[PDB]
C-alpha cells in the first residue's frame, strides 16, 4: 500500500519537516543517505512514504505547496531539507471566497492539480497525508478531493485556530467533507501553544514546534496502525468506527504521553495516565473544550506494549465517569486500538482521535456563526466579487449543518 | 491420514514456531533431520524471517513460508470478498500441494477467530476445502473472551465467519481467548503474560495432539481416530483442549502428582483455555491424552472414578465416552520459560455441549451488528450479499440447536 504527504502553507509545511525529521528516524533514512536501520523490519513497509531511484536515495514522496518562498526556503536550507526531489516544491486573486476558489478561480487551477495527485498516486495508492475559514482552503481543497474521490482516502491534519464570512467559507467546505474527505485530526495554532506552553514548559513555541506537535499525531494515526498489534484498526476501522453520519465529521487529535523534557519525565505512563492525559481538556489539539459537548466516537489508538485489559478497562470507568458527555445511543463510544511497537524513543503512546459531538457542538457552533452573519451577507461582497454564488453559501450551511443532525442520530 | 496446518499471522506463527519446536523436541529429529507439513503467512516480512534467521531455519523450505504485501483490514468482508478473493488460489494451491504429497484429513490453521484475515478469509478458505477434499477445518485461535473483545466491529467479524464457518470451519479451538490467561494468573502466577507466553500453552496442548500421537506409544491414536472418537455429529464440531500439569517452574512444587490427580485437574473449572466453563454442557466424549509414565490401569482406573462423579454429567445417549491415548516419552517444556516440566501430562479435548455457550455469545454479537448493518458496506463493495451473512447466520443457528441437541438431552 501508500500514501503521499501534502505540506499545504507554512505551517503545514513547517510540520512537514518535523513529520519527516521524525517519520524518518523512524525508518532509518539519514538526510540523503538511505535506509541505516537499525532493524530490518523498518523497510519492508517504508514504499507507503518513498520511492525507489538511486539504491541509498529514498525520497519522501510528499508534496510542498506555498505561495511564499522564504519558507519552503528555509526548509529547503536547513537540516532534512535537502531529502525532497525539487520537483516536490511546488511553490490570481486569492479571494477568501469559498466561492472564489470552488467555482471560478480555483475550477480552472484544479485540473493542473489532478494532473499531479495522479502522477504521485501512480507512484497500489492508499490515500494522501494533508497538513496545514477562506477560499483556497475550503473551497479549492474541497474541490481538490470531491475529485479524488471520484477518481483513495484523505487524511487530513489541520491546526484549528480570524476571518470575518468564515462561517461562509466553512459551512460549504464541512458540506463537501460529508461526500468527499473522511478523516481529520484537527490540531491547532493556539491549542497547540497553550498545549505546548503549559503541558511543555517550552516557553518559545516555534512554529517548527507545533508543526512538530502536529506530525506527532498523524503518524500514530495512520503509519502507527501500519504496525502490527493486538488489536489493530487501519484509516477504515478509524473511520467506519467514528463517523456516525455521513457528513464527514471533524475530529481532535490529542496525543499521549506530553510531558516536559528533563524533570516531568514522570514515566507515569503505567496507562491511567495516558487515559488522564488524552481524555482531559487541554491537550485537545482542538481550540474547543470537550467538557462542552458530548462525544459520538473516541478513537484511542495506542502504539506500545500494554495488557488489553489494563486498556480495554480503563475506557470503561473513563466512559462511566463521564457517562454526562458521551452521548448515549452509542453503547460503547470508544474504539480502542492497540498497535506494539511505540514512538521509536518513548515507551507508551496513544494517539487520540474525538468526535465532536451529536448535538454536533462544533459543526453547531461553526455553522451558527455563519447564519448569524449570513443573514446580513456580511463580508459576502468579497465572495460574490470573486465570482460566487449566493447559493454556494447556502450550500455548504446546508450540507455541513446536516452532517450535525446526523450524528446526532447516533447519540 | 494426515493435517497441514497454516499459520497465519505474526502471532500465528510465534506461537507456530513453538508447536512447531515442540514437536521435533518429542520426535528425535533435531535442527536438520525430515520436512514439516505445514505453511507460513505474514504480510510483515520481519516476523517470518525470524524463523528464517532463527532455531529451526533450516527444517523448512523456502516455499512453505510466505508473505504477501496487501492490507488486512479488520472486516470480514474486505477478507473474505475483495481482497482475502485474490490469495485463496495460491493458499488452496499449497493445501492441494501438500495435501497431496501425504489421503489427508485437515488443516490446523493457526491464526485466530475474530478478525480481518482469521474471519473472512478461511471463510472461504474452509469454504473451498468442504468441497475440494469434505475435509477438516479446526482452526486454532488465540482470541477471546466476551467482555474484554479487541476489534471494535469483532461481531460483525465473527457472525459472518460463524454462517460461512458453518460449513467452512468445522471445530475453532478457542483458546487464548482470555480464559489462557486465568491460567496464567491463576495457574502459574505472572501478570506479564507476553502473547509469547500465550502461544507456549497451546504450543504445548498441540504437542500432544500431533507430534506425540503419530508417535508410537502404548495406546496410539491417530488423527481419524479422533474425529470418530470426537465428532457425533457432521457440523465440524469443536471439542476444546486442556492440558494438567500446568504448574509453574518456579513457584510451588507439587510436581509429582500420580495420575490420580493430573487426570481430575483437568475437570476443574478453571483450567481449559476455554471461557465454556462447564456451566451445564454435557461432555459427550473426551480424548484423553496421557504422555509419560503412566500405567493403563492407573489410567483404567482414574477415569472409572470419574465415570462416577456424576457431577461431571456425560450425555444420556453416550454409555461411554472416553478415548484414552497413552504416549511414551513425558512432555518436553521450554528450557526456561515457566513451564513447570513433570514426567506426565493429560491433554484432554472434548465436545461438550459448553462450545454451546462460546458460539452463542459470538453469535449474538453480529446479531447486534448486522441488526443495524454496521460495517456490511465493508462486503457487499466486495463481491457478498445480504444473503451469505443472513444466510450464514441461519446456518450457525443450527450449529445452536446441534451443540444443544447432541446434548442436554
Ligand atoms: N504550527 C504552525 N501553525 C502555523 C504556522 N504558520 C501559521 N500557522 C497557523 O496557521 C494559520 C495561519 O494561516 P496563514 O499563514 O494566515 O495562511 P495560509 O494558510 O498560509 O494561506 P493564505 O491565507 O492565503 O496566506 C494561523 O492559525 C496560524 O496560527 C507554522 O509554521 N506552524
Ligand atoms: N501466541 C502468540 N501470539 C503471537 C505471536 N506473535 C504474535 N502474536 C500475536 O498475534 C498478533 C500479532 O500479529 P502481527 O505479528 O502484528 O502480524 P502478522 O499476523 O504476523 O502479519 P502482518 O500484520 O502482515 O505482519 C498480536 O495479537 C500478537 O499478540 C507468537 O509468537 N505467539
Ligand atoms: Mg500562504
Ligand atoms: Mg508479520
Amino acid at each position: 500500500r501508500e500514501i503521499v504527504h501534502i505540506q499545504a502553507g507554512q505551517c503545514g509545511n513547517q510540520i512537514g519537516a518535523k513529520f519527516w525529521e521524525v517519520i524518518s528516524d523512524e525508518h532509518g533514512i539519514d538526510p540523503t543517505g538511505s535506509y541505516h536501520g537499525d532493524s530490518d523490519l523498518q523497510l519492508e513497509r517504508i514504499n507507503v512514504y518513498y520511492n525507489e531511484a538511486a539504491g541509498n536515495k529514498y525520497v519522501p514522496r510528499a508534496i510542498l505547496v506555498d505561495l511564499e518562498p522564504g519558507t519552503m526556503d528555509s526548509v529547503r536550507s536547513g537540516p532534512f531539507g535537502q531529502i525532497f526531489r525539487p520537483d516536490n516544491f511546488v511553490f490570481s486573486g486569492a479571494g477568501n471566497n469559498w466561492a472564489k476558489g470552488h467555482y471560478t478561480e480555483g475550477a480552472e487551477l484544479v485540473d493542473s492539480v489532478l494532473d499531479v495527485v495522479r502522477k504521485e498516486s501512480e507512484s497500489c495508492l492508499q490515500g494522501f497525508q494533508l497538513t496545514h475559514g477562506g477560499g483556497t482552503g475550503s473551497g479549492m481543497g474541497t474541490l481538490l478531493i470531491s475529485k479524488i474521490r471520484e477518481e483513495r482516502i484523505m487524511n487530513t491534519f489541520s491546526v484549528v485556530p480570524d476571518t470575518v464570512v468564515e462561517p461562509y467559507n466553512a459551512t460549504l467546505s464541512v458540506h463537501q467533507l460529508v461526500e468527499n474527505t473522511d478523516e481529520t485530526y484537527c490540531i491547532d495554532n493556539e491549542a497547540l501553544y497553550d498545549i505546548c506552553f503549559r503541558t511543555l514548559k517550552l516557553t518559545t513555541p516555534t512554529y517548527g514546534d507545533l508543526n512538530h506537535l502536529v506530525s506527532a499525531t498523524m503518524s500514530g494515526v495512520t503509519t502507527c496502525l501500519r504496525f502490527p498489534g493486538q488489536l489493530n484498526a487501519d484509516l477504515r476501522k478509524l473511520a467506519v468506527n467514528m463517523v456516525p453520519f455521513p457528513r464527514l465529521h471533524f475530529f481532535m487529535p490529542g496525543f499521549a504521553p506530553l510531558t516536559s523534557r528533563g524533570s516531568q519525565q514522570y514515566r507515569a505512563l503505567t496507562v491511567p495516565e495516558l487515559t488522564q492525559q488524552m481524555f482531559d481538556a487541554k491537550n485537545m489539539m482542538a481550540a474547543c473544550d470537550p467538557r462542552h459537548g458530548r462525544y459520538l466516537t473516541v478513537a484511542a489508538v495506542f502504539r506500545g506494549r500494554m495488557s488489553m485489559k489494563e486498556v480495554d478497562e480503563q475506557m470503561l470507568n473513563v466512559q462511566n465517569k463521564n457517562s454526562s458527555y458521551f452521548v448515549e445511543w452509542i453503547p460503547n463510544n470508544v474504539k480502542t486500538a492497540v498497535c506494539d511497537i511505540p514512538p521509536r524513543g518513548l515507551k507508551m503512546s496513544a494517539t487520540f482521535i474525538g468526535n465532536s459531538t451529536a448535538i454536533q457542538e462544533l459543526f453547531k457552533r461553526i455553522s451558527e456563526q455563519f447564519t448569524a452573519m449570513f443573514r446580513r451577507k456580511a463580508f459576502l461582497h468579497w465572495y460574490t466579487g470573486e465570482g460566487m454564488d449566493e447559493m454556494e453559501f447556502t450550500e455548504a450551511e446546508s450540507n455541513m449543518n446536516d452532517l450535525v443532525s446526523e450524528y446526532q442520530q447516533y447519540q | 491420514r494426515e493435517c497441514i496446518s497454516i499459520h497465519v499471522g505474526q502471532a500465528g506463527v510465534q506461537i507456530g514456531n513453538a508447536c512447531w519446536e515442540l514437536y521435533c523436541l518429542e520426535h528425535g529429529i533435531q535442527p536438520d533431520g525430515h520436512v514439516p507439513r505445514a505453511v507460513f503467512v505474514d504480510l510483515e516480512p520481519t516476523v517470518i524471517d525470524e524463523v528464517r534467521t532463527g532455531t529451526y531455519r533450516q527444517l523448512f523450505h523456502p516455499e512453505q513460508l510466505i508473505t504477501g504485501k496487501e492490507d488486512a483490514a479488520n472486516n470480514y468482508a474486505r477478507g473474505h470478498y475483495t481482497i482475502g478473493k485474490e490469495i485463496i488460489d495460491l493458499v488452496l494451491d499449497r493445501i492441494r500441494k501438500l495435501a497431496d504429497q501425504c489421503g489427508l484429513q485437515g488443516f490446523s490453521v493457526f491464526h485466530s477467530f475474530g478478525g480481518g484475515t482469521g474471519s473472512g478469509f478461511t471463510s472461504l478458505l474452509m469454504e473451498r476445502l468442504s468441497v475440494d477434499y469434505k475435509k477438516s477445518k479446526l482452526e486454532f485461535s488465540i482470541y477471546p473472551a466476551p467482555q474484554v473483545s479487541t476489534a471494535v466491529v469483532e461481531p460483525y467479524n465473527s457472525i459472518l465467519t460463524t454462517h460461512t464457518t458453518l460449513e467452512h470451519s468445522d471445530c475453532a479451538f478457542m483458546v487464548d481467548n482470555e480464559a489462557i490467561y486465568d491460567i496464567c494468573r491463576r495457574n502459574l502466577d505472572i501478570e506479564r503474560p507476553t502473547y509469547t507466553n500465550l502461544n507456549r500453552l497451546i504450543g504445548q496442548i498441540v504437542s500432544s495432539i500431533t507430534a506425540s500421537l503419530r508417535f508410537d506409544g502404548a495406546l496410539n491414536v491417530d488423527l481419524t481416530e479422533f474425529q470418530t472418537n470426537l465428532v457425533p455429529y457432521p457440523r465440524g464440531h469443536f471439542p476444546l483442549a486442556t492440558y494438567a500439569p500446568v504448574i509453574s517452574a518456579e513457584k510451588a512444587y507439587h510436581e509429582q502428582l500420580s495420575v490420580a490427580e493430573i487426570t481430575n485437574a483437568c475437570f476443574e473449572p478453571a483450567n481449559q483455555m476455554v471461557k465454556c466453563d462447564p456451566r451445564h454442557g454435557k461432555y459427550m466424549a473426551c480424548c484423553l491424552l496421557y504422555r509419560g509414565d503412566v500405567v493403563p490401569k492407573d489410567v483404567n482406573a482414574a477415569i472409572a472414578t470419574i465415570k462416577t462423579k456424576r457431577t461431571i454429567q456425560f450425555v444420556d445417549w453416550c454409555p461411554t465416552g472416553f478415548k484414552v491415548g497413552i504416549n511414551y516419552e513425558p512432555p518436553t517444556v521450554v528450557p526456561g520459560g515457566d513451564l513447570a516440566k513433570v514426567q506426565r501430562a493429560v491433554c484432554m479435548l472434548s465436545n461438550t455441549t459448553a462450545i454451546a455457550e462460546a458460539w452463542a455469545r459470538l453469535d449474538h454479537k453480529f446479531d447486534l451488528m448486522y441488526a443495524k448493518r454496521a460495517f456490511v458496506h465493508w462486503y457487499v463493495g466486495e463481491g457478498m450479499e445480504e444473503g451469505e451473512f443472513s444466510e450464514a447466520r441461519e446456518d450457525m443457528a443450527a450449529l445452536e440447536k446441534d451443540y444443544e441437541e447432541v446434548g442436554v438431552d
